[PDB]
């Protein structure tokens, strides 16, 4: 049940490092 | 249901591995050679990190994905 949790947070996470590059 | 303590940790790790692994210098590239071949005012700016997000995910080495999904585990169960 937390499974498909853990994969909205780490996909978010990531969605937001791309978003961290793509500011500069 | 997170301890917002560790919120801040996995965002710093993420980013620790992504710099080291190479993820950080080729989204640079992908972004960079994207924007080249269609002229920046010509782009509608998330009709551009919305296009990239299948690729970007794919880019991540399973051993940095099986480290993630490590903590994120020890963490959404205490």
């Amino acid at each position: 049940s937390l499974d498909e949790a853990a994969n909205y947070l780490y996909q978010s996470l990531l969605d937001d490092a791309v978003v961290g590059i793509f500011n500069e | 249901t997170l301890r917002s303590q560790d919120k801040a940790a996995l965002k710093e790790l993420l980013h620790t591995r992504l710099v080291e692994c190479g993820w950080h210098k080729d989204i640079k590239e992908m972004i960079r050679n994207i924007i080249m071949e269609r002229g920046v005012d010509n782009i509608n700016r998330d009709q551009l990190a919305a296009q990239i997000v299948p690729q970007a995910r794919a880019l991540v080495p399973e051993v940095v994905k099986n480290e993630m999904m490590l903590r994120v585990h020890a963490a959404l169960d205490k």
